[PDB]
């Protein structure tokens, strides 16, 4: 939201999900999907967890549209 | 590219993985993921008798990877989301909020502070002048390297 | 990312300065990122190219 | 038939297809006041009422769509 | 039965044979549907 | 005017994106037309694997949308009242892009060359040919990183 | 990408744009028709094929080159087939 | 009259104009010859393709047409009161149309002949050479994309 | 403005940037262009030189990273405020690297094809080459060396 | 600035202290190519003596060793406020050593290579070209030795 | 006929050249004296290359 510290915690419950799921895999070809899916879920959060434009120092854009006549 | 040699870890979920998102975070337009994603679904549906009708000079290869043509795009559209483009547009999904004088003619540098930005993605803000760009590429050029 | 520097008094060091200083420099980082870090880079540094 | 989908009729249908879908939402906003089309100092500015021609536009694509899929239908 | 594709591999074995001249035809249309089989050429430095 | 600005600074600006296309289209049509002829020549006899036999062409191709999308960022920021400082970086960034741009379509077409000359014979070496020929696309792809590198600094005020 | 995006867009919507019921209706049209063939053919096909080849670099020159660190030889068990018209 | 618009920016505007057709007839016409050489011998041998042998020539045209309408366009907005930095675009622009379309002239040239002589022997060549000769025209259109907004752009930010 | 900070200082230090990269592109594009007609021909008659052969293609990219990494150092020190002495110091570090790595790329593609050449004769020569190789980089860092002791020591002293 | 000291002398400051390296180090690469071909082509056909005939290019890598040593020696000495006299002496040193190390290096990588080509039929040719290859370098030496006090008087004259 | 096609391209030679001799003067503004050479030139080339060809 605003908080650098929420990474942590919108961290720990993607975490959870993957770790949950390493043990709970479905039985058709369990060995390779318990470990697709916790990798297709891994930077899947990971870029998002960058993705935070907040503690920004550099200027802001300048406006163009919105033509205040 | 080769073979292992015995007992030799093969790449198979690396492939399965990296490859497509490398792909996807190439480039996500929209409509463009969208559209290739639609070829993918007509050949995926049509397998049932495309498996067995002649292949094409152009459609064997074609036909042999229509499984990762969907992987691709169904990537490419969640790397475009963070992007907010569509054609190079944007609806302005979540509110971020910046600072705008009353009235204000063009021409001049307008600072607008933050008070909080997308919790998912990139804000409209960054639609403005070369400002945006420039601090658009420097944001990007350092999460490519990271995730390498 | 986490640290601000406009509301700090040490002004936002470059986005890649911390280079040069490894090697020309005994320590000396020129870019106060941490106080610290100064003292615990070089010897990083030496650990990993012995 | 002098054309079927052999003759390109229904790369011709799947083109005409595909362009409401997208007019209807530019249409709306045009009709919205989102002055992301206007309101710039740039941008022509005859008032965001101007969906009636985009709107125009796209009548005539289901006028393909119709008669181009008929034909391929009997052909199927 | 089979790898999990991050640390378990493929493990195989070879022998040597002993199977009746008589049978080698008959032996082929079985193994030769699908068998996993593969054969170590010791039929070398040899000439049609 | 001032000898921060002269009269005659945008001219530099405005050439610098021509040269920066300019350089690269030469280098990439050199390129091409040098692998396509050879491709060519070669499938007759070898026209099954026709298709596996394109992908230099289409890896030549990008120097092309390097130098435009190159020269597009320099035209974005043109003027006159600019600052001389935002005439020369301009070129030194379009001349880099180009020269870079030109070597690597020199080096990927004579590559090219022989490679199909040697899937000539057998299929197993096409991991060869692209593995000889994608060493290219790095050098000519160094001179847009420094290109946009520089162009970045251009946006600073005149002063 | 996002430059080409862009530019084209400009290009197109922009030129499309002109306000004119009469004829410019029909100009719309073939303005749509075109921006439809130039964003499937060209602003697709080469992007992607290039794009697939640069990830094919960018995993195998970087994870195969400590990862495959020994070949082995094949494997490819005796089974039947179908064949058809040929030399 | 200032120290920013000398007498000759018309000049730079006049020369690049010429240039923008000076180069692309050049690589047209070595384009053209490059491909109708070839070409008759192997329309002698087979009396049947010369219709599907036209491809070569009619798509080395379009780059005259390139030339053509950068040079319309250069025209439209020429005077004298203009900006030197007007002037400077405009010479910048033609050129840079000019020999990119030179360049694509060029390479096209040397693979026609090929192409043509593969088909004499590879009935559906056909198809595959026309996916080479498409990325001349490729390469070529940029520097008319280029040109255009180059163009645009020197209209809006003028001083005089 | 001063004597000691005219206007047309930043031109040294632009132009140096685009060309310390280009005098090694040049160079690291004709050494791999070579290579790669000698690999494509051998590795066809003998099925294994593929994996053997990567040593000189490396060496190429080693030389286009040589180009960036002090092109990219001297972008910082640019601007409108330093001396002509920082332009001069620049242009000298561009072109030491440049030239440099123009020789170093000159020598090497013609050493890697003479022991490619003898490959596919000398199975047991998968190492001699690469004596040669090494002994021809003694220069490859003499002008990356000498870049960076110029670039880091003379941007101060603006007087 | 002062005419003795004006502010255009630190390019030649900068040209001698960055010409030194060059001509010596293509000279360098050059004898390096030049003779290594002879190396190469004598391995397969002997593939013996391969670790007895690696004088030649190192002989002609120690150039490279004295263009850097002239060259590191000038240029620690680099400061803005130097004399003309300062900036003229620094391009000629430069330059000295450059070219004379590029004529060292074409003598050697030509005489190198032909020798150790030739040696192959004979044994005893080793011993009889080694002599003439150590003199090809010590041409080079000549030069540095030169270079050497023409640094010291560039400033042991030193007036203002 | 090919001949002729060289000589109804040469016609071009005269048919723009009589056209500028025919608005040349003692005193002209500048902004119209590099036109008409900016013209020559273009159709010289032009000529040029359709005659190569």
């Amino acid at each position: 939201m605003s908080s650098f510290y929420t990474v942590v915690g919108v961290f720990i419950v993607v975490s959870a999900m993957s770790v949950l799921f390493w043990i709970m895999a479905p039985k058709n070809n369990q060995a390779v999907w318990r470990s697709t899916v916790i990798l297709t879920l891994a930077m899947m959060f990971l870029m998002w967890a960058i993705t935070f434009l907040c503690q920004l120092h550099p200027l802001v854009a300048p406006r163009r549209s919105d033509l205040r006549p | 590219y080769g073979i292992a040699q015995y007992r030799e870890i093969n790449a198979g979920l690396p492939t399965i993985v990296t490859f497509p998102f490398m792909f996807a975070i190439m480039f996500g337009d929209m409509g463009h993921g969208f559209l290739m994603t639609l070829a993918a679904l007509s050949l995926v549906l049509n397998e049932k008798k495309i498996n067995k009708m002649k292949r094409g000079e152009i459609f064997d290869m074609a036909f042999t990877g229509r499984y990762i043509i969907l992987l691709m795009g169904v990537f490419s559209m969640y790397t475009g989301f963070l992007y907010n483009d569509i054609f190079s547009k944007t609806m302005t999904i979540f509110k971020s909020g910046w600072k705008w004088p009353d009235h204000w003619k063009k021409g001049e540098s307008i600072t607008a502070t933050s008070v909080g930005t997308y919790p998912i993605g990139l804000d409209w803000a960054w639609h403005g002048t070369e400002n945006a760009l420039l601090f658009s590429n420097s944001y990007k050029m350092k999460l490519s390297i990271l995730m390498g | 990312w986490a640290v601000d520097w406009v509301k700090d008094g040490k002004p936002a060091p470059g986005l890649l300065n911390m280079l040069i200083n490894m090697f020309l420099s005994p320590g000396t980082i020129d870019d106060e990122l941490y106080p610290h870090q100064a003292k615990v880079q070089v010897f990083l540094l030496l650990m990993a190219l012995v | 038939r002098p054309v079927v989908s052999t003759g390109k009729a229904w790369c011709c249908t799947v083109l005409s297809a595909f362009g409401v879908v997208i007019l209807s939402v530019i249409a709306h906003l045009f009709n919205t006041n989102h002055e992301s089309f206007v309101g710039s100092i740039n941008d022509p500015e005859d008032g965001p009422a101007v969906a009636h021609t985009v709107y125009l536009a796209a009548l005539v694509y289901l006028v393909f769509f119709v008669f181009c899929g008929f034909q391929v239908y009997l052909a199927r | 039965e089979k790898e999990e594709a991050i640390f378990r591999s493929a493990e195989m074995a070879l022998v040597q044979f002993y199977i009746p001249q008589e049978i080698s035809r008959d032996s082929a249309y079985t193994l030769g549907q699908l068998g996993l089989v593969q054969f170590r050429d010791l039929n070398s430095k040899v000439r049609a | 005017m001032t000898e921060l600005c002269p009269v005659y600074a945008p001219f530099f600006g405005a050439i610098g994106c021509a040269s920066a296309i300019i350089f690269t289209s030469l280098g990439a049509a050199y390129g091409t037309a040098k692998s396509g002829v050879g491709i060519c020549a070669t499938c007759v006899l070898r026209p099954d694997l026709l298709f596996k036999n394109i992908v230099p062409v289409i890896m030549a191709g990008i120097i092309a949308i390097y130098g435009l999308v190159v020269s597009v960022l320099v035209c974005y920021s043109l003027g006159q009242k600019q600052a001389l400082y935002t005439g020369f970086i301009q070129l030194g960034a379009g001349l880099s892009v180009g020269l870079s741009g030109l070597a690597a379509g020199f080096a990927i077409g004579i590559v090219g060359d022989a490679g199909v000359r040697g899937s000539s014979q057998q299929p197993r070496l096409f991991v060869g040919m692209i593995l000889i020929l994608i060493f290219a696309e790095v050098l000519g792809l160094y001179g847009l990183i420094v290109a946009l590198l520089l162009n970045s600094r251009a946006t600073q005020d005149v002063v | 990408h996002a430059q080409l995006s862009s530019v084209l867009w400009t290009m197109t919507i922009q030129i499309a744009f002109g306000f004119r019921g009469f004829v410019g209706v029909f100009m719309t049209v073939a303005l749509f028709a075109m921006w439809f063939a130039l964003t499937c053919a060209v602003l697709v096909l080469m992007e992607g094929t290039s794009a697939m080849l640069h990830s094919l670099r960018l995993h195998w020159v970087e994870s195969m080159s400590k990862f495959f660190v020994g070949e082995g030889l094949p494997y490819e068990p005796f089974a039947f087939e179908y064949k058809d018209m040929e030399v």
